[PDB]
RNA sequence: GGGCGUGUGGCGUAGUCAGCGCGCUCCCUUAGCAUGGGAGAGGUCUCCGGUUCGAUUCCGGACUCGUCCGCCA
RNA sequence: GGGCGUGUGGCGUAGUCGAGCGCGCUCCCUUAGCAUGGGAGAGGUCUCCGGUUCGAUUCCGGACUCGUCCGCCA
RNA sequence: GGUUGCGGCCAUAUCUACCAGAAAGCACCGUUUCCCGUCCGAUCAACUGUAGUUAAGCUGGUAAGAGCCUGACCGAGUAGUGUAGUGGGUGACCAUACGCGAAACUCAGGUGCUGCAAUCU
RNA sequence: GAAGACAUUGUCAGGUGGGGAGUUUGGCUGGGGCGGCACAUCUGUUAAACGAUAACGCAGAUGUCCUAAGGGGGGCUCAUGGAGAACAGAAAUCUCCAGUAGAACAAAAGGGUAAAAGCCCCCUUGAUUUUGAUUUUCAGUGUGAAUACAAACCAUGAAAGUGUGGCCUAUCGAUCCUUUAGUCCCUCGGAAUUUGAGGCUAGAGGUGCCAGAAAAGUUACCACAGGGAUAACUGGCUUGUGGCAGUCAAGCGUUCAUAGCGACAUUGCUUUUUGAUUCUUCGAUGUCGGCUCUUCCUAUCAUACCGAAGCAGAAUUCGGUAA
RNA sequence: GUGAUUUCUGCCCAGUGCUCUGAAUGUCAAAGUGAAGAAAUUCAACCAAGCGCGGGUAAACGGCGGGAGUACUC
RNA sequence: UCGAAUUUGGGUAUAGGGGCGAAAGACUAAUCGAACCAUCUAGUAGCUGGUUCCUGCCGAAGUUUCCCUCAGGAUAGCAGAAGCUCGUAUCAGUUUUAUGAGGUAAAGCGAAUGAUUAGAGGUUCCGGGGUCGAAAUGACCUUGACCUAUUCUCAAACUUUAAAUAUGUAAGAAGUCCUUGUUACUUAAUUGAACGUGGACAUUUGAAUGAAGAGCUUUUAGUGGGCCAUUUUUGGUAAGCAGAACUGGCGAUGCGGGAUGAACCGAACGUAGAGUUAAGGUGCCGGAAUACACGCUCAUCAGACACCACAAAAGGUGUUAGU
């Protein structure tokens, strides 16, 4: 009793139904995989300049 | 059984090419890439380590980190029915930037020149492109260019 | 494959913190005590009628096992295990490979 | 024991040529492609008629040696063994499996069917296209008539439709008859063993002279 | 490991195999189709290397037999005394933990040493347990 | 029909781009009871094709022999 | 029915295109038996028919004959 | 413009056979105490710039040169190919419509350009 | 009378025990069985120039090997060919020239590599520790393999740097249980000390039917649920094979291609052979052969009328209209 | 088990069974003994039958081969 | 077969894994390869059959991965429902421009690898056969190799070159430019890196076309046997055969045409009226020209329309038109 192996018959009328959304795009990225040593300065960077324009509009 | 590794059917694919083997040029190391540079992918087979794999030869995407001798690059890949992001880590061997990124940053300021020196005037800069028009009136003359009267040939063995 | 008796490794026994000289052997099990849990629980549950309660491995497929290899810090005592891949064969005395001699 | 040549006419798989992945293949039947005076000079013989294809299709090795023969006993028959000189221009290369089934009563017993069905090499062919020339033969203007009847036997060993062409060139090269004689009346050709080798412009100019030196005694 | 598994179809004559716990080398080997719809069965007929006992066996094909490790090896003897060989490896090494043969291989080993040939001595490892098999003369080195 | 092994001198087996043992034939020796030694001579490497200076051991294709299956309709 | 191979003196048997041996018995010699040996003999249309060659046991084609192998149904 | 040091593109730069090279610079060249390395101060190491030489390296030029590079309405709108027809043909295959468009071949031309620093009749 | 603290009896423990009990006895598959592994993987191709892509498609390979065949550095250039030198020749060692790799890099194949990734030499253990992120297979799960970093600690070199095993693409394994290493930390719940046991983090012992049951047969005495998803008739498609017919004509036929034949080739027809396939039928279409009986086809054995002959007659052969 | 009468029932005890009044540490349970420990416990020695070693048994299950020389012999 | 191992009445004994058997798996109340009765029991079934009113709106899948998985599930996909946040956009099975990537079709072999036909010129301390030679690393021919310049033909697992069709990215406000703040990162160094403050550039704000609203979430059904057509393509002699790629269909779909038919052509459907057509047709059946025009064909088996229901090689002073 053999059957069918495999096919690709209706399979991009299935995806462009609803299909081929791109993903959304945002500001400001997620920062996983980008390098710790670069991560750990840019920390303390945002806090200074934070601070910095707290102290210049408080 | 069937077969498919993790560089199956890159033969072709991943020769070097003819009469240009061997080490690799300076230029590629001496290039610089930042956070947000825009890249095309094209693996180099002389160079085995952060090489890339067989999908993403000929993919362009966005530089998002950059450490000692490597960069990573956001790709999106179709899976499905919708597109996904994949982060990758490929040395810069296997990486170069995009002309038309470059193409059309130097659009942009002669773009932005010619409505800098136009706004002194205000006359209509008109700063979009437009496509290839209908070729407009013309007046062809006869002067040394009187028409050559041609018909077909006939049939000829020609072995 | 052929291991020396001796190797410089880390050594993380909380006074060393870096390559110390190591002495090597090779991982035996020891045996099976009684008392542990799963042995009193399978003797509890194999007394009485029932006949074998628990599945006996039959269909060996693997020819070889492998190798691990116990290093043990020469200053703090501190040992370390690592594991090496599939060999038929193993030794730890050390007869270097000699170059351009006879066969 | 051979199947029939309507079960191989038509071009219907990819080349499979003997090669290190088939190692068992038989020899062609056709060994023999060039006949007749074949020694011959270059001015000896000026005409040439050629036997052309007009289908796409495989010519077998062994009706290729069938016209062969058919064609060379004519013309020695009729003409003479050295005048003329015929050229096989196809090679079989192309190799025709067969899956062999047992022509036993009750075969289904051990037959299995087409389960495992890929061929075992049985012949040889050449696979010809629209327009390509099977046999070529030179003769001198006397032997026209000679040439193209013999021709004209070998073709119907041969399935599909052929064509008896004349050629507009000289023998078996690639000019034109007037071309040629304007060529020759110079010294710019010389003769090889069959053949006939040409002069050209670039080179080194102390080659070009050892080599035709009528040409430059002009 | 000592021993390793094996299916008795991928068996053949003149191998090893495991049967009773007793290292056997194999002398005859049969497939009979169980029924006619079924697997055949093999039938194994073997010989200890050890004792010379003969054991059968029969079995699934489709089974899985278990196999040892034998290894022989070639010494030299140095002495034959109290029933222990004394054998000496390449390299130097020197083993005396061989029992001499007792039948009429270790008769014709002891004879030739009383008469005083060099004896090339081939011992089997299997499983744990040691013996000598054969011995020859060595042509050449005297 | 298919599958799996098979093939080297009188015999038996090993295997480097054909070796030993045993018979044989000689020679020498031992009273023996039994001998022993030294030399030989002997193989299309199953067969047929492509290579190579050396080819079993390089390669490819075929043959012989021994087995095992060829069932249920 | 088909395939593959085979065919030598009275018998067995050797044959690379240029019919030998052994056995039967013809004769002679030879024998204290419990009967041998030795020496000269006879013996083929190389299964037959055609072609090639210069000449086919030899090469080829056909026929005959013999021996193997595979084959009807539910 | 020549030469040296470091280069970029990596034959228009390579290869074969000849010819030429003022000045300077490279180069060959002289030496073995010291550092160092070799069977061998040949390579490598060190010393002198002295005893010499453009013979070679190097640079440039020559060749109906080989190769390589560029271009062509040269082959050729050819081969191939996306779309279409209730087109042809027993078939094999082939024409047409709307589009895209090669390679070999032939011919013509060319044979390194250049960045930084130093130095030169 | 006999026997006697031995038999017997009771409870445990070892052996024996198809006499009996319970259960099992893989999958894919041009039906099943035998065969094979297409069941976990790798290279090239099929594959139609992104990626993906099947068949019991083709050509092969894996369950290993390596303390160096890993890491770093230095020096050198290979296969082959030519020309030479006592023994020394086809092949021993030495010398020169040419040599884009035609060699080598553990293995299958494909890529990659020339002051090297090859050969030789020197020093070493980065084949180390801690957890994260990413790529492939993919559900964007696991496993395997890999990539780039961070924090240490090392190796090597003058140094820049390079190194988290093998130049790259294969070389392998969950829960439960046992055992090892670390923390010597947590718990044994009325309170302590010491054994013992149980936990936490990281490995090993293995499932190859490789996301991982503990497993022999027979049934012609057989049973049930189903299946035309699936074989054993007929019918249907195809016609390899079987049968029949042509075309061409090297030759046979004393001479002479075609009176009669006809090699090497090649074009067809038929479904009275056997295959191939699985479309219909498994809530059944009564599968040998013979007897009986009717009709149809023609590829004509005889009878009717003819043509041809290597047709003198006789006999015969080839062919036509003809069922 | 074989299946009246008559006439015979050959060879083989290696295997599988069956059977010994043989010989005796190889395998070797529980109880018991000894050592260590604070004890749970661990480790040893000793260790019945049966296996293992040694015999018998085919009117027990069964089995009854190859290569040479000249039926016979090796 | 009929004087006994005879036939038979009544009494009696043996009861279901049990009996009894001159042995057939026979008999044990029409039940026997384990009787009958009741209960557990409405035993389980991935398997077969059935499943009850109307209308409206939307509307599939036979594919991915894993499973003792292959007649079944889980998971993703396709679908419905409930909506939520907003109001013309952080869109698009499309084109253009700019820029990448690919190794198929083609082509090539006097280009590498491999196969391959034929001569020519050379090389013999450097071949083999003959003949002449005392012989000769002798000669003369011939034949083989190797080299040189040519020549004929090829490649799914060959290639310098190399399309068409498909395919990645970009075409701005989340942009560009100017100035200068932060940092424990980085640099020889306010050098750079990243994120910032303040300022300038607006409807041609950065190509075309269209937008039918755009974005987001939860939950759940059915499905997980497919099949056909054009083109590319694999195995096979082939198949209404088996297996793939892209698209369109049938399944799930009626209507007009192809006489007839799941898939072909045309066109997709609320209930009606009028008009015009598609594909197909207009002798009669049959609605519609026995229209017009130029030719060809006469068959003692004419021919008559794609899928499609067949015909070839070879021939003919039949006839027509050509070279
Ligand atoms: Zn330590």
């Amino acid at each position: 009793a053999k059957s069918k192996n495999h096919t690709a018959h209706n399979q991009t009328r299935k995806a462009h139904r609803n299909g081929i959304k791109k993903p959304k795009t945002y500001k400001y990225p997620s920062l996983k995989g980008v390098d710790p040593k670069f991560r750990r300065n840019h920390k303390h960077a945002l806090h200074g300049t934070a601070k910095a324009l707290a102290a210049a509009k408080k | 059984g069937k077969s498919h590794g993790y560089r199956s059917r890159t033969r072709y694919m991943f020769q070097r090419d003819f009469r240009k083997h061997g080490a690799v040029h300076l230029s590629t190391y001496l290039k610089v890439y930042k956070v947000g540079d825009i890249v095309d992918i094209k693996a180099n087979g002389s160079i085995q380590k952060g090489m890339p794999h067989k999908f993403y030869q000929g993919k362009t995407g966005v530089v998002y980190n950059v450490t000692k001798s490597s960069v990573g690059v956001i790709i999106n890949k179709m899976v499905g029915n919708r597109y996904l992001e994949k982060r990758l880590n490929l040395r810069v061997e296997h990486i170069k930037h995009s002309k038309c990124r470059q193409e059309f940053l130097e659009r942009v300021k002669a773009n932005a020149a010619k409505r800098a020196e136009a706004k002194a005037q205000g006359v209509a800069v008109q700063l979009k492109r437009q496509p290839a028009q209908p070729r407009e009136s013309r007046i062809v003359s006869t002067e040394g260019n009187v028409p050559q009267t041609l018909a077909p040939v006939p049939y000829e063995t020609f072995i | 494959v052929n291991v020396p008796k001796t190797r410089k490794t880390y050594c993380k026994g909380k006074t060393c913190r870096k390559h110390t000289q190591h002495k090597v052997t090779q991982y035996k099990a020891g045996k099976a005590s009684l008392f542990a849990q799963g042995k009193r629980r399978y003797d509890r549950k194999q007394s009485g009628f029932g006949g074998q309660t628990k599945p006996v491995f039959h269909k060996k497929a693997k020819t070889t096992k492998k190798v691990v290899l116990r290093l043990e810090c020469v200053k703090c005592k501190t040992r370390a295990q690592l594991t090496l891949k599939r060999c038929k064969h193993f030794e730890l005395g050390g007869e270097k490979k000699q170059k351009g001699q006879a066969l | 024991a051979r199947r029939p040549a309507r079960c191989y006419r038509y071009q219907k798989n990819k080349p499979y040529p003997k090669s290190r992945y088939n190692r068992a293949v038989p020899d062609s039947k056709i060994r023999i492609y060039d006949l007749g005076k074949k020694k011959a000079t270059v001015d000896e013989f000026p005409l040439c008629v050629h036997l052309v294809s007009n289908e796409l299709e495989q010519l077998s090795s062994e009706a290729l040696e069938a016209a062969r023969i058919c064609a060379n006993k004519y013309m020695t028959t009729v003409s003479g063994r050295d005048a003329f000189h015929l050229r096989v221009r196809v090679h079989p290369f192309h190799v025709l499996r067969i899956n062999k089934m047992l022509s036993c009563a009750g075969a289904d017993r051990l037959q299995q069917g087409m389960r495992g069905a890929w061929g075992k090499p049985h012949g040889l062919a050449a696979r010809v296209d629209i327009g390509q020339i099977i046999f070529s033969v030179r003769t001198k203007d006397s032997n026209k008539d000679v040439v193209v009847e013999g021709l004209r036997r070998a073709r119907y060993k041969f399935p599909g439709q052929q064509k008896i062409i004349l050629s507009k060139k000289w023998g078996f090269t690639n000019l034109d008859r007037p071309e040629y004689l304007k060529k020759r009346e110079a010294g710019e050709v010389k003769d090889d063993g069959a053949f006939v080798k040409f002069l050209s412009k670039k080179g080194s100019l102390e080659n070009n002279i050892r080599e035709f030196p009528e040409y430059f005694a002009a | 490991s000592a021993t390793y598994p094996m299916q008795c179809s991928a068996l053949r004559k003149n191998g090893f195999v495991v049967i009773k716990s007793r290292p056997c080398k194999i002398v005859d080997m049969s497939t009979s189709k169980t029924g006619k719809h079924g697997h055949a069965k093999v039938h194994l007929v073997a010989i200890d290397i050890f004792t010379g006992k003969k054991l059968e066996d029969l079995s699934p094909s489709t089974h899985n037999m278990e196999v040892p490790v034998v290894k022989r090896n070639e010494y030299q003897l140095l002495d034959i005394d109290d029933g222990f060989l004394s054998l000496m490896n390449m390299d130097g090494d020197t083993k005396d933990d061989v029992k001499a043969p007792e039948g009429e291989l270790g008769d014709s080993l002891q004879t030739a040493f009383d008469e005083g040939k060099d004896l090339m001595v081939t011992i089997i490892s299997a499983m744990g347990e040691e013996a000598a098999i054969s011995f020859k003369e060595a042509a050449r080195t005297d």
